[PDB]
């Protein structure tokens, strides 16, 4: 049920909540918090980023 | 260059 998504833009965490992303990352989104952010996790580890900063990627084959 | 940055959680 996580949702794979992938960073069009570096996203510099400001709070302790936040996931810092670099442009091209891979993340897996567990659910939307509110109107702009997600949850989700890179490389295991969980934090919150902007919605508009990520694009949903589709199913693998 | 990156969009808006939206505010924190309320």
């Amino acid at each position: 049920e996580m949702r794979p998504a992938r960073a069009k833009f570096d996203f510099k965490a400001q709070t302790l909540k936040e996931l810092p992303l670099q442009k091209g990352d891979i993340v897996y989104i567990y659910k939307q918090i509110d109107q702009n952010w997600y949850e989700g996790e890179h490389h295991g580890r969980v934090g919150i980023f902007p919605r508009t900063y990520i694009e949903l990627l589709p199913p693998a084959e | 260059v990156p969009p808006p940055r939206p505010p924190p959680p309320e």
